[PDB]
């Protein structure tokens, strides 16, 4: 039914955090589209980050399914409308 | 940065030894780093 | 267990909100810090 995205990065002692989502209808693929994420955390927690694991739910039983890539210093063009909204 | 003199605070006749420092470690740390390990060192990357 | 790389991105496909957090850390248990971020229903409770 739904979407959701995140990325985490960790730079200068904060890990920074955005977040968006959309409604989906995808059973097993990757949704292709284009979406703007917004910022939402900046934590001053000042740690060494090399590894992470999901949090998952227990049941006792439908599938669920998510996703990982990765993150590069990467040159981007963006488009902005009239509204501010990049497009 | 901003700092002050603490020898009649912090400081003892006998030694404050309360207060440590690191100088060992498998290369140097980021900026606003707090790495607060502290586990026996080895000079080649092996347990010890 | 997955490698951050100095920055990932991550989602999900939900129709039950099966993932509900995530552990950030080096080693990743008690003998160095890290950090919880959890929506557990109710709040979302970050811990380090
Ligand atoms: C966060 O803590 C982890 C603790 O495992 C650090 O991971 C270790 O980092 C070193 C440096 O890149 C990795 O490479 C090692 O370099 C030394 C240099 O002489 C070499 O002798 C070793 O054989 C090795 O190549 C080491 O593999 C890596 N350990 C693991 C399990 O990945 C990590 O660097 C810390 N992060 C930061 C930002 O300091
Ligand atoms: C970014 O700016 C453009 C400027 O044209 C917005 O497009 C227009 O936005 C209005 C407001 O939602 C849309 O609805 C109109 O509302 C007035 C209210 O009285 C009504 O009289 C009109 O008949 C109409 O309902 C309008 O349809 C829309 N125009 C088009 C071609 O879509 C656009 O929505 C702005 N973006 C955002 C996110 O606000
Ligand atoms: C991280 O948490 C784990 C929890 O398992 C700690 O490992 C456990 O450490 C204790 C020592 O404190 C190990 O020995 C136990 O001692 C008690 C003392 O009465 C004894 O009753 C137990 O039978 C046992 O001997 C215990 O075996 C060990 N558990 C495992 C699975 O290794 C670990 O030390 C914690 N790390 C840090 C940095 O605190
Ligand atoms: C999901 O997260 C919420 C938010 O933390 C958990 O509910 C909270 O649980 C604490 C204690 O269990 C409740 O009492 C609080 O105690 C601290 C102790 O110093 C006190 O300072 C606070 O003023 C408060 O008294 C807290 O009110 C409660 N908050 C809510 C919204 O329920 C909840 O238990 C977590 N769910 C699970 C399964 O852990």
């Amino acid at each position: 039914k739904h979407l959701r995205e995140f990325v985490f990065k960790n730079k200068d002692g904060f890990l920074y955090v955005y977040k968006g989502y959309q409604p989906i209808d995808v059973v097993r693929d990757l949704p292709s589209g284009f979406n703007t994420l917004k910022p939402i955390f900046k934590l001053p927690l000042g740690i060494n980050i090399t590894n992470f694991r999901a949090i998952l739910t227990a049941f006792s039983t439908s599938a669920a399914a998510y996703f990982v890539g990765y993150l590069k210093p990467t040159t981007f063009m963006l488009k902005y409308d009239e509204n501010g909204t990049i497009t | 940065v901003l700092a002050w003199n603490t020898r009649n605070i912090d400081a003892t006749s006998t030694g404050n030894y309360n207060y440590k420092y690191r100088y060992l470690r498998h290369g140097k740390l980021r900026p606003f780093e707090r790495d607060i390990s502290n586990v026996p060192f080895s000079p080649d990357g092996k347990p010890c | 267990v997955i490698p951050f790389k100095d920055g990932i991105y991550f989602a999900a496909t939900e129709k039950s909100n099966v993932v509900r957090g995530w552990v950030f850390g080096s080693t990743m248990n008690n003998k160095s810090q890290s950090v919880i971020i959890i929506n557990n229903s109710t709040n979302v409770v970050i811990r380090a």
